């Protein structure tokens, strides 16, 4: 039905600019108020900008925390909402969601504001020296996020991925998969890792040692 | 400005019994039109927020009738009557009476379930990592309950402390368990100066640790 899908996130240096967007389907975009809400661990959910309709002369509103720095706009013809962000600071790091008050949220796009450089992950297989537990170690990347899937997202049961831990400007995480020993290694188990910031896509097959 | 206040946590709730999450506002959300403009959102682990309740008591489309909400202009209560494992997540209150739009800090629902020992797996460094000059030893402590747990590393029998990084999952939406990874990271050079590598998991489910080891 209603689908809200953000894009444009990434890394930028303090003082820099970024423009993010989202496109909405399954409703008539031009009839809905649009806003941006960001989320971070230290501050929670924070509404930052909102735009009204053509009939309201596209009236805009901003949180005090960002007024002067953010500009919200919409292209009704493309069903696309934008957020232009200037003089970004590290505190502006977070997941930015399109939020159509009050009913709909997007998937989020991640924005990192940092002087550290983008670095792609190194992906390593975790294979053992009824059931068997395998894994992938995803090491040495910046910024977040990565996505980890197994057998291109097909293998979904018995999976969990651990939160990344930052050390020394680089993140490491691992993902765990538990399958019947009748299924591996007789059939293949492959972890798929994507780090969009470095535009990296890596598949690592787990092979017995 | 309106401040929405809710507790970060709630008492762990047994499956099939009721949970109750509170919120309060700094200003009445009861409008002259008779509607109390109070909303509840759930954010399940790894997901976006989704609307549960609008206008204080009305269920969003698809939301189970296990969910219900009541309140005044300033004090509100979300009730989940017979909690399921799928219900874990963070529940946020919000108002719709003014800009800025503000949210509560979120209340995390935890499920109390039967104690479960971890399943422990240890993994030697990959040949790829070794080629690169690195050596990470990984221990998974999977699907245990309750959340508290301790891991100890040993190298050739002696406790090793530094170079170890730990990470804990959120409570699982299917089995209500927790998991933890512990990673010991060494240089290839240091790794190849020792032979035996051990991780030991201590959990309330036994007075003995669960010990996993390999020989290089």
């Amino acid at each position: 039905e209603v689908k809200v899908e953000e894009s444009g996130g990434g890394l930028v240096q303090p003082g820099g600019s970024m423009k993010i967007s989202c496109v909405v389907s399954g409703l008539t975009f031009s009839n809905y108020w649009m806003s941006w809400v960001r989320q971070s661990p230290e501050k929670g959910l924070e509404w930052v900008a909102e735009i009204r309709l053509k009939s309201d002369n596209y009236a805009t509103y901003y949180a005090e925390s960002v007024k002067g720095k953010f500009t919200i706009s919409r292209d009704d013809s493309k069903s696309r909402l934008y957020l232009q962000m200037n003089n970004l600071r590290t505190e502006d790091t977070g997941i930015y969601y399109c939020f159509l008050p009050m009913d709909y949220w997007g998937q989020g796009t991640s924005v990192t504001v940092s002087s550290a450089k983008t670095t792609p992950p190194s992906v390593y297989p975790l294979a053992p020296g009824s059931m068997v537990t395998l894994g992938c170690l995803v090491k040495g990347y910046f910024p977040e996020p990565v996505t980890v899937t197994w057998n291109s997202g097909s293998l979904s049961s018995g999976v969990h991925t651990f939160p990344a831990v930052l050390q020394s400007d680089l993140y490491t995480l691992s993902s765990s998969v538990t399958v019947p020993s009748s299924t591996w290694p007789s059939e293949t188990v492959t972890c798929n890792v994507a780090h969009p910031a470095s535009s990296t896509k890596v598949d690592k097959k787990i092979v017995p040692r | 400005d309106i401040v929405m206040t809710q507790a970060a946590f709630s008492n762990p709730v047994t499956l099939g019994t009721s949970a109750s999450i509170s919120c309060r506002s700094s200003k009445s959300l009861l409008h002259s039109d008779g509607i109390t403009y109070l909303y509840w959102y759930l954010q399940k682990p790894g997901q976006s927020p989704h609307l549960l309740i609008y206008h204080l008591s009305n269920l969003a489309s698809g939301v189970p009738d296990r969910f219900s909400s009541s309140g005044s202009g300033t004090d509100f209560t979300l009730r989940i009557s017979r909690v399921e494992a799928e219900d874990v997540g963070i529940y946020y209150c919000a108002h719709n009476v003014e800009l800025p739009r503000t949210f509560g800090g979120g209340t995390k629902l935890e499920i109390k379930r039967a104690d479960a020992a971890p399943t422990v797996s240890i993994f030697p460094p990959s040949s790829e990592q070794l080629t690169s000059g690195g050596a990470s030893v990984v221990c998974f402590l999977n699907n245990f309950y309750p959340k508290d747990i301790n891991v100890k590393w040993k190298i050739d029998g002696s406790e090793r402390q530094n170079g170890v990084l730990n990470s804990w999952t959120d409570q699982d939406s299917k089995d209500s368990t927790y998991s933890m990874s512990s990673t010991l990271t060494l240089t290839k050079d240091e790794y190849e100066r020792h032979n035996s590598y051990t991780c030991e998991a201590t959990h309330k489910t036994s007075t003995s640790p669960i010990v996993k080891s390999f020989n290089r």
